[PDB]
C-alpha cells in the first residue's frame, strides 16, 4: 500500500504536506504529485509536527490546490549512475532532458550521501600543467585536487574553465562530469555543440563526459539539488570504477544562493547579510564529498561567484578553506584589458613550494610577486605626483613590473571570438625561463606593448620587430 | 637662468598634483557615501532581526 | 514514565524538540532510538530543545528519547598521544580504542586566583622573528590573528616541530606536549597536516582533535572545550602542554548556528549575546599553576581569521581583549618578501621579556624599538630627499635586520643559533654586507661555528646566559668570520 | 456562501489581503473583489490565503465578497497589439478601442529547455557605430544597458527601434524585427512624449507599448515585465523575431522589495530580498534563439539598469551582469566631454558578438576592443604631462582618433555598409595624419566620396556582407587616395 | 490618454530663467539654497509674473514649515502685494507646522495639490504649486511607515517610498484643460546624492534653479547660478 | 537651555524599545523627531497683542567625532535656527571658546544684534 497525503499549505517553493497515516516519511525523501503537465517532485526538509511535514518544490508550484493528494516515493531523490549516463543530459530529478530516450542504467544511487572518512583521505602533491601562464607559474593546480575560480560578474570564470576543458579533458583519458548550477541556459546549449563538434560526445559513438544541468531559470529547489545530482554521478566513477574524473561545476555559489531564498520560508532566523544560519555546514557537506579518496582521484574545477565584487562576503569567504588552489579574478584587472584578469597577489596554491616546482621556479615566481607588489604600494604616489617623483631604482621596477603584468595576459583559443587573436598554449618549462629572463633585465629595451596578449617569449621579440615597420 | 626653469617646472608639477589629488577626492568622497549608507543599513538589520524574534 | 524518556515533537536542521524528559539536566547528553546522540541546551516546560551530533534524516516525530545522566565528557590521559580523536574523544585514525586514564568534562572551571604562578618559562617557537620580538611563555595565550593565506597556522606548526629538541629527552619538566585543534577545516587538510607531523617525528608528542566542516555544528562548537580538557591533564600532573586552536572564528560561526536554530535571539551579526563568554571561559582555562599544584602549565595559541585586514571586527576584538598579545600577520608584507609576515608594529607580547630566554634577552634589548625607528625612517626617506649619516646608518641596519628575520617554513632554529645571528645584527657587522648576501650568510656563519667555535654554542645552550668571558670569545668569533671571504 | 470558489476578507493593509475560503484556488491564481480589483493568491495557508493587491487598498474593505477567476494571471497576445499602448493587464490605455488578441498566455512562463535552442548568429544593426563594432547584438542575445542618470541608456535602445524600419517595411519576414518597449516606474509625460517620437518616425506601427507608471501600484510594475515578455514570445514561436526592452529593471526590484518587506521577509543586501536574483533571472532566460525545429524564432532583450556614481559594483547591477550576455556601460564623465554615446569600452562587453556580427566588420575591426582597453590605461597615465617614448606616444595618437570616430549624434543611424569603411581607416592609421578637429567633417565627406565614386564597393559589402581578398585591395587604394587629397 | 504628447516651455518672466534653465509647463523644478539668497523673494516673483502673463493662480504648501518662518512669510506676502486682504489675493497658503504628528506632515502636500488641481480642471489655468521642502515629505512618510510597523528599507527609508513619490508627482501634469507647474525646494541629506530620498526626487525633476551665495555676493539678483541651473528642455 | 537633548533621546529610546514599539534608524522610534519639534517650537516671540513675551531656547547636542550627519543631530539642526558648532581642535590651539566661525551661523542675524556692534561687525 502506497503512503498518501494531502497538501495543507503552498508558499512559493515551499509546500507543506500532511499525512493521515501515522507513518511519516523521513527527511531528504522525495514526493510526487499528479498534474496535467506531468509530475511534481517534492523533497522533505523538516517535520513541523502534528503529522505535518515541510518540503521543497522541485518545479513550479503554480496550480497546486490545497488538499490535493500526494504520493510518497519511499527514498531520497535518486539518479542513474554508470557509463550509461555519459553522452546524456540529466535533469536535477534524474531524468533525460535531451530527448534521446530513458537512461537504461544498471544502478540508481541517491543524491544524498555521507562524506568520506578521515582515514579514507589521500593527499597528493603532483603538478597539473594547464598551459596558462598566470597559473602554471604562480598558483599551479594539483592532480585530483580542488580548483576555485572566484570573481565578480563578467570577469572570466567560465571562459577560464572552457579553456581548461579544451586543454585537459581532451588529453585526459578518464571521465568528466559537467554540471551547470544556476547559469545561462544558452551557455548549456552552446556547450553541447562544442562537445559534439570536438567529438568528446558522439551520439552514434561513445562519449567521455556526462552533462547535468540545474540552470538558473529552474526554481530554487532545483538550483539547490542539481549540484548534488552531478556529484553523485562523479563519485560513482570514483569508488565503483576507481578512475580519474574531472568534475566541472559552474557556478557553485548558486548552491547557497538558492538555499538562502527558502531559508526564510523554512522559518529559519536570517543570519547576517540574509544568509541562512547553516551556511557553513551545508557548504561543508558538499565540498567534503568532492574530493580524492583511496579508491579514485577526482579533479574538480569549481567556479565561485563574488556578490558585489566582495570577497569578504560569507558565501565566497567560506569557499577558500575548501580549496587546494585559488585563482581570483578582479574586475579591476579585466577593465585594464588584461586577460585572464588573474590577480597574482591574491592567487594562492598549495603547490607553490620549492620541494615540488623546483628551487628556481620558486625564486622566479617570488621575484615576480615582489616586483608586482612594489608597483602596487606606489600606486597612490603615481596618481598624485607621477613617475617623475619616483626614485631611479623605483622607476625602473615600475616599468619592469608593468612589463610583467602585461606579459601575464594570454590569448585564449576559446575567447578568440573576443580577442580576434588565435589561442596561445604555453608550456610551464618555457614560462619560467621567460619571466626569469625578464627579471634579469634582458628585455628592458623592448616596448611594453610587445608584452600585451603575447604567448611564447619568442613571440615577444617577434612582435617587437613588427612594431618597427608600423612606426611612421 | 636654470633656477627660473626649476620654479617654472615646479609650478607645473604642483598644478597637476592638485588636479589629480583634487579629483581623487571627488572619487573617494563617493565611496564614503556608499560606505556610510552601508553602515546605516547594516546596523538597522540587526535591530529589526532582534525584534522580529518570535516562536 | 516520561521522566527518563520522551517523544520527539519536531525535528530539522540538527534541532529536535522532544517532549518529556523532566529529570534531564542542563547540557546533558542524550540518545535517540536511531542511534544518534544529542545535547540538551534549552529547557522549557512544553518541550526540550536538543541539538544533534549527526544528520537529522534519521530522527522522526514520535521517536523515543533516552538520557545519559552525565554531562558531555571526553577521555583524557597520555594514551591519546599520537592518536587523532573527534569532539567526543573517539578514535578516527583507525588504530584501536583510546586507552584513557580518566574522563573529564567539556566545561571546566578556570584555575583559581590562588593556585597561579607568574610566567617565567619560555616557549621556543624556533621562529627568530618571534622568540626575539614577541616571546611565548608557558602559561600564556598568544593570539595569531591575520587574514586568509598569510601564515597563521605556519607559526603554530613550526612551534610543535621545534619541541622535538626536548620531547626526545629524559627530563620531563623541560618537554612540551602539543594539542592541535582543527575546527572548520576540511578532512583533506587535516590529513595533510598530520602527514607532515609524522614526516618530522612530531606526531608522537602530538594530539589532534578533528572537527571538520562536514560534521554537525555542535561538534565544531564542543571541539575546543573537550580538546582543552585533554591538555589540562598535563597541566595538573605537573607537565607542560601546548594547545593550538585553529580557529575560534569558525567555532563562533558554529555556535551561532545552534543559537539561531534554537530560536535564540541574536546580538550583533547574528552571534549569540554571550559570544564573548564563548572564548573567555576557554582561554582562561590555560595558565601557569602554583608550585603546590604541580608547577604544571598550559599554553594557548588561538587563531583568528579577519576579513580584508579588518581587526576592528566583532569576534576578533572579543579575543584580542583576552589574549596576552597577538602575532599580527599581514598579507601585504608576505609579497614584499617578509616571511613570515609578522607586523612588529602591531604584534606585541604582554608577558614580554619575562618569558623570553635570558641569553637572547641581552643581544636584543631595544631591537623591537629599533625596528620601530626603521619604519619611521623608511617612511620619511620616501620624500626622495638625501639622507645624512645618522638616518642612513640606521636605515642600512634596519633594512638588514628585517632581512635577517626572514626564516623558511618547516625550519625551526635552536636558541644557540638565534643568539649569534641577532648578535651580529644589533651590533652592526652586517651593515658592510650586501642585502642579497644576508641570505647565505646565515647558513655559512652557522656552519662556521658548528665546525670551529662550537664550544661557545655549547655554553650558550647550557648556561642560557652570557658571561663576561663568553662575550669576549663570541665577540672575536664574529669579527674573525667577517674578515673571512 | 460557497467556501470553495469564494471567500470573505478577514483583514487588509500594507497592500496585502488575507481572505478566508477559496479551497479550490490555484497557487498564483488571478482573483477579483466586490470592488472589481484584481488580486493574486501569492501564498496558500491552512485557514487563510494571501492575496496581493493590484490596486489601491482603499477600494478593498474588510468583510467584502471575493470571487475567483479560475485562471492564472494572463495577458492578451497577438499581432493586433502592434501600434497599441496597454498596461500590465493588457488592457488598452490609449483609447483606440479594445485589443485584437489571437490568444492568452500565462504571465509566468518557463524558459525554453536546453535542447530546443541554438547559438545566436543573426546580427541586429542598432544604427550605432561604436556599438555594432565593439559590442554587437544578435537575435537572441541579452545585452544589458547599464549607466547613471541621464547617460543615454534608452538613447541606444530607442535608435535601435528606429533603425529596424529599414527592414520592417520590406517584403521578407525573417528580416523584420518587431519591437516591444517596456516602461516601468516612469512618468506619464515621459512615456507619452516617448510614444510621440515613435509616431513622428513612423515606428509605432511595428512596436508594442506596455505601461507600469510609478503612480500605479507596485505589483503592476512587478508583473509588467513578465507579461510584456509573453507579448513578444508569441513572435518567437511563430518563427518571427522580436525585441523587448526593459526600462528599467532596477526600479522593479525596488517595487518588489516593497511587497517583499511588507510581507515581512528577512532583509538582504541593500534591503533587497534573497530571491531578487530569481526575479530578473526568470525574466531574461525567456529571451533566446530557438532551434530550427521550433520555428527558428528569437527574442532579443535589452534590460536597463541605473547605477549611482558610476558604481557597477553595486548589488542589483552585478546580479543582472551575471545573467545578461554583455554590458554597455555609460560613464557620465565621457558624456559631459561630448563623447556621445558615452560608451566606456573598458567595461563594455559582448559575450556573443563576433558570432552575430557582420564579417565585414570583423575583418576591418581587429583587436579594436582590447586596444581601447589598454588605451585608457596609457592615456590616463600620460595625462600628467610627463614625456613618454615613441611606442606609447604612437599608440596615444591613434587612440584619440578612434575615440573621436566612435562618437555619433542621436537619431542618426548608419548602415553597416557605411560603418565598415570608417573602422578600416582608423586601424590602418590614415586618420592619424588627419587633424583632430577635422575627424567629424571627414566622416560626412568620406561617405559622399564613395557614393559619388566607389559606389560599387558599397553595393558589394551590402549584399555579400564580407570583404574578399580582392575588394580589400580596391578599398585600400580608394581610401589612401582620399587621405592624400 | 489625458496626458500631453509634447513638452512646452513656460514663460516665467526672468531672463536668467527663460534663457538658461527654463521652467517646463507642468514639470517639476528644484530650488536649492536656504535663506540669505532671497529664496522667498524669488518665490513671490514667479507668483506675480505668471499672474500677469498667464493669469494663473499659485498654491504654496509647507511641509514641516517652521512656525517662525511661516509667520514672517505670511506677513512679507502682504507687504509685497502677492496677498491683499481688502483686494484680491493670487496665492493660497497651506502650512503644516513641524510640531504636528507625521500623519499630518505626510498629507500637507496632498492638501495643497488638491486645491491646485481645481484651477487646472475647472478654470484650466497654468497654476504653480510650491512645495518646501520635498525632503520633509519623504521624512514624514518615513516616520509614519515606521510607527505602522512596516519593515525599514535601505538607509532606513520606507519600502513604500517609491510609490508614494509617484502619488504626488504624477498628479502634477499638463492636461487638455489646464496645467500645474511645481516649484519645490530640495534638500541634499549629508551632501550626498546617492541617498534614496534625493535620488528618487530627481527622477521627476525637469529643471533646477540653484541659488548660490557667491552669486548674490557679486551683487547679482536674483542669486541664480547660470552654471548650476540646468533644464531638460534646453534643446533645439 | 536644554543640556542636553542627546541624553533625552536616549532615555526616550529606552522606554520605546522596552514597550516593544517599532525601532527606526539607530533604534529610535519614528516619533523621536515629533518629540524635539514639539519642544523647540514652544519657544518664540509673542506679538504685541499676545503680551510681547518671549522664550529663547539653547538646545545642546553632543556629536560623535564631528558627525553632524547622525540621526539625532540632523533632526535638531533641522528644527533650530542656527548652530554654534564647537571643535576640540580649535580648543587645543588656544582659541577659547572654540567657536568655528566657518560653520556657526544664525538665520536671524543682525535682526537681533545691537546696532552699536553691528556697525563694526
Ligand atoms: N615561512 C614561510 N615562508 C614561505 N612561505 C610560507 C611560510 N609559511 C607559510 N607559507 C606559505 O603560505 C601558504 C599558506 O600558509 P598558511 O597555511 O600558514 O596560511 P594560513 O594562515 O593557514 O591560511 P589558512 O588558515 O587559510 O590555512 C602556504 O602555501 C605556504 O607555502
Ligand atoms: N548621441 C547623442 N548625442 C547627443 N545627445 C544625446 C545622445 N544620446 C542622448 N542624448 C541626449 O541625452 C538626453 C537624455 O536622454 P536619455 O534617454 O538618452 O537619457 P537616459 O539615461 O536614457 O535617461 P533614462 O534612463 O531616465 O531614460 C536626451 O534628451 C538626448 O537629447
Ligand atoms: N582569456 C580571456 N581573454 C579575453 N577576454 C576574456 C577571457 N576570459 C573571459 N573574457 C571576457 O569575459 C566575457 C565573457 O564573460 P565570462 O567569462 O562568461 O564571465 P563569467 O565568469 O561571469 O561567466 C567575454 O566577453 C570576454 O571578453
Ligand atoms: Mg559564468
Ligand atoms: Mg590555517
Ligand atoms: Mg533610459
Amino acid at each position: 500500500t502506497p503512503i498518501t497525503g494531502k497538501v495543507t499549505a503552498v508558499i512559493g517553493a515551499i509546500v507543506d504536506v500532511h499525512f493521515e497515516q501515522s507513518e511519516l516519511p523521513a527527511i531528504l525523501n522525495a514526493l510526487e504529485i499528479k498534474t496535467p503537465q506531468g509530475k511534481l517532485v517534492l523533497e522533505v526538509a523538516q517535520h513541523l509536527g502534528e503529522n505535518t511535514v515541510r518540503t521543497i518544490a522541485m518545479d513550479g508550484t503554480e496550480g497546486l490546490v490545497r488538499g490535493e493528494k500526494v504520493l510518497d516515493t519511499g527514498g531520497p531523490i535518486s539518479v542513474p549512475v554508470g557509463r550509461e549516463t555519459l553522452g546524456r543530459i540529466i535533469n536535477v530529478i534524474g531524468e533525460p532532458i535531451d530527448e534521446r530516450g530513458p537512461i537504461k542504467s544498471k544502478l540508481r544511487k541517491p543524491i544524498h550521501a555521507d562524506p568520506p572518512s578521515f582515514a579514507e583521505q589521500s593527499t597528493s602533491a603532483e603538478i597539473l600543467e594547464t598551459g596558462i601562464k598566470v597559473v602554471d607559474l604562480l598558483a599551479p593546480y594539483a592532480r585530483g585536487g580542488k580548483i576555485g575560480l572566484f570573481g565578480g560578474a563578467g570577469v572570466g570564470k567560465t571562459v577560464f574553465i572552457q579553456e581548461l576543458i579544451n586543454n585537459i579533458a581532451k588529453a585526459h583519458g578518464g571521465f568528466s562530469v559537467f554540471t551547470g548550477v544556476g547559469e545561462r541556459t544558452r551557455e548549456g546549449n552552446d556547450l553541447y555543440r562544442e562537445m559534439k563538434e570536438t567529438g568528446v560526445i558522439n551520439l552514434e559513438g561513445e562519449s567521455k563526459v556526462a552533462l547535468v544541468f540545474g540552470q538558473m531559470n529552474e526554481p530554487p529547489g532545483a538550483r539547490a539539488r542539481v549540484a548534488l545530482t552531478g556529484l553523485t554521478i562523479a563519485e560513482y566513477f570514483r569508488d565503483e570504477e576507481g578512475q580519474d574524473v574531472l568534475l566541472f561545476i559552474d557556478n557553485i555559489f548558486r548552491f547557497t544562493q538558492a538555499g538562502s531564498e527558502v531559508s526564510a520560508l523554512l522559518g529559519r532566523i536570517p543570519s547576517a547579510v540574509g544568509y541562512q544560519p547553516t551556511l557553513a555546514t551545508d557548504m561543508g557537506l558538499l565540498q567534503e564529498r568532492i574530493t580524492t579518496t583511496k579508491k579514485g582521484s577526482v579533479t574538480s574545477v569549481q567556479a565561485v561567484y563574488v556578490p558585489a565584487d566582495d570577497l569578504t562576503d560569507p558565501a565566497p569567504a567560506t569557499t577558500f578553506a575548501h580549496l587546494d588552489a585559488t585563482t581570483v579574478l578582479s574586475r579591476g584587472i579585466s577593465e585594464l584589458g588584461i586577460y585572464p584578469a588573474v590577480d597574482p597577489l591574491d592567487s594562492k596554491s598549495r603547490l607553490l613550494d620549492a620541494a615540488v616546482v623546483g628551487q628556481e621556479h620558486y625564486d622566479v615566481a617570488s621575484k615576480v610577486q615582489e616586483t608586482l607588489q612594489t608597483y602596487k604600494s606606489l600606486q597612490d604616489i603615481i596618481a598624485i605626483l607621477g613617475m617623475d617623483e619616483l626614485s631611479e631604482q623605483d622607476k625602473l621596477t615600475v616599468e619592469r613590473a608593468r612589463k610583467i603584468q602585461r606579459f601575464l595576459s594570454q590569448p585564449f583559443a576559446v575567447a578568440e571570438v573576443f580577442t580576434g587573436i588565435p589561442g596561445k598554449l604555453v608550456r610551464l618549462k618555457d614560462t619560467v625561463a621567460s619571466f626569469k629572463a625578464v627579471l634579469e633585465g634582458k628585455y628592458d629595451n623592448i616596448p611594453e606593448h610587445a608584452f600585451y596578449m603575447v604567448g611564447g617569449i619568442e613571440d615577444v621579440v617577434a612582435k617587437a620587430e613588427k612594431l618597427a615597420a608600423e612606426a611612421n | 637662468q636654470g633656477y627660473a626653469a626649476e620654479i617654472s617646472a615646479r609650478r607645473n608639477a604642483m598644478d597637476n598634483a592638485s588636479k589629480n589629488a583634487g579629483d581623487m577626492i571627488n572619487r573617494y568622497s563617493i565611496l564614503y557615501n556608499r560606505t556610510r549608507q552601508a553602515v546605516i543599513t547594516n546596523e538597522l538589520v540587526d535591530i529589526i532581526t532582534g525584534a522580529s524574534s518570535l516562536g | 514514565n516520561l521522566n527518563e524518556t520522551g517523544r520527539v515533537l519536531a525535528v530539522g536542521d540538527g534541532i529536535a524538540r522532544v517532549f518529556g524528559l523532566n529529570n534531564i539536566q542542563a547540557e546533558e547528553l542524550v540518545e535517540f532510538s536511531s542511534g544518534v546522540k544529542g545535547m540538551a541546551l534549552n529547557l522549557e516546560p512544553g518541550q526540550v530543545g536538543i541539538v544533534l551530533f549527526g544528520s537529522d534524516r534519521l530522527v522522526k516525530e514520535g521517536e523515543l528519547v533516552k538520557r545519559t545522566g552525565n554531562i558531555v565528557d571526553v577521555p583524557v590521559g597520555p594514551g591519546l598521544l599520537g592518536r587523532v580523536v573527534d569532539a567526543l574523544g573517539n578514535p578516527i585514525d583507525g588504530k584501536g580504542p583510546i586507552d584513557a586514564a580518566g574522563r573529564s568534562r567539556a566545561q571546566v572551571k578556570a584555575p583559581g586566583i590562588l593556585p597561579r604562578r607568574s610566567v617565567h618559562e619560555p616557549v621556543q617557537t624556533g621562529l627568530k622573528a618571534v622568540d626575539a620580538l614577541v616571546p611565548i611563555g608557558r602559561g600564556q595565550r598568544e593570539l595569531i590573528i591575520g587574514d586568509r593565506q598569510t601564515g597563521k597556522t605556519a607559526v603554530a606548526l613550526d612551534t610543535i616541530l621545534n619541541q622535538k629538541r626536548w620531547n626526545n629527552g629524559s627530563d620531563e619538566s623541560k618537554k612540551l606536549y602539543c594539542v592541535y585543534v582543527a575546527v572548520g577545516q576540511k578532512r583533506s587538510t587535516v590529513a595533510q597536516l598530520v602527514q607532515t607531523l609524522e614526516q618530522h617525528d612530531a606526531m608522537k608528542y602530538s594530539i589532534i582533535v578533528a572537527a571538520t566542516a562536514s560534521e554537525a555544528a555542535p561538534l565544531q562548537y564542543l571541539a575546543p572545550f573537550t580538546a582543552a580538557s585533554i591538555g589540562e591533564w598535563f597541566r595538573d600532573n605537573g607537565k607542560h602542554a601546548l594547545i593550538v586552536y585553529d580557529d575560534l572564528s569558525k567555532q563562533a560561526v558554529a555556535y551561532r548556528q545552534l543559537s539561531l536554530l534554537l530560536r535564540r535571539p541574536p546580538g550583533r551579526e547574528a552571534y549569540p549575546g554571550d559570544v564573548f563568554y564563548l572564548h573567555s571561559r576557554l582561554l582562561e582555562r590555560a595558565a601557569k599553576l602554583s608550585e603546590k599544584e604541580g608547577s604544571g602549565s598550559l599554553t594557548a595559541l588561538p587563531v583568528i581569521e579577519t576579513q580584508g585586514g579588518d581587526v576592528s571586527a566583532y569576534i576578533p576584538t572579543n579575543v584580542i581583549s583576552i589574549t596576552d598579545g597577538q602575532i599580527f600577520l599581514e598579507a601585504e608584507l608576505f609579497y614584499k618578501g617578509i616571511r613570515p609576515a609578522i607586523n612588529v608594529g602591531l604584534s606585541v607580547s604582554r608577558v614580554g621579556s619575562a618569558a623570553q630566554v635570558k641569553a637572547l634577552k641581552q643581544v636584543a634589548g631595544s631591537l623591537k624599538l629599533f625596528l620601530a625607528q626603521y619604519r619611521e625612517v623608511a617612511a620619511f626617506a620616501q620624500f626622495g630627499s638625501d639622507l645624512d649619516a645618522s638616518t642612513k646608518q640606521t636605515l642600512v641596519r634596519g633594512e638588514r635586520l628585517t632581512q635577517l628575520l626572514k626564516q623558511n617554513q618547516y625550519s625551526p632554529l635552536a636558541t644557540e643559533e638565534q643568539v649569534p645571528l641577532i648578535y651580529a645584527g644589533v651590533n652592526g657587522h652586517l651593515d658592510g654586507i650586501e642585502l642579497s648576501r644576508i641570505g647565505e650568510f646565515e647558513s655559512s656563519f652557522l656552519s662556521y661555528l658548528k665546525s670551529n667555535h662550537n664550544e661557545l654554542l655549547t655554553e650558550i645552550r647550557e648556561k642560557g646566559e652570557l658571561s663576561k668571558e663568553l662575550l669576549a670569545s663570541l665577540k672575536s668569533a664574529t669579527e674573525s668570520f667577517v674578515a673571512t671571504f
